[PDB]
């Protein structure tokens, strides 16, 4: 009876590619990576330049 | 209040994979489903008249 | 109220020229960012019914 198994649900269990069960997968995948947005900015027709 | 909030989450795949008796397991049975089929039953009434 | 207002300024050039023991100035470091760059791992939840 080889068992699946599956990860503990622990995130270094997961991300160690860890498993309970027989096998051990290879890598948690890549599902893509997030950025913060760049926050905009007020121009400066609100202020002279004058440079 | 916020205190009591509702939630719905599946099984994990180590509970999921041995179900009702798999690898040795027990007293983990399925959830199962099915029809009840119930009827009703009408009665035609008359009217009549007479001139 | 008015009474605590919010305000931004540069830093004064005098500090800004010798900055990072520049003519033989000490514990005036720079200002430094980085990246972190942390992942998160999810896993799939299995779900089952019988008849």
């Amino acid at each position: 009876a080889e068992i699946g198994g599956d990860h503990g649900y622990n995130a270094t269990n997961i991300a160690a590619g860890q498993t309970s069960g027989a096998v051990t997968q290879i890598g948690p995948a890549v599902m893509g990576m997030v950025r913060r947005a760049i926050p905009n900015l007020i121009a400066f027709d609100i202020c002279g330049v004058q440079p | 209040a916020g205190a009591l909030v509702e939630i719905a989450e599946g099984m994990a795949t180590s509970i999921a994979e041995l179900q009702e008796g798999f690898n040795g397991s027990t007293d983990n049975p399925w959830n199962e489903m099915g029809f009840r089929i119930d009827k009703q039953v009408i009665e035609a009434k008359s009217r009549q008249l007479k001139a």
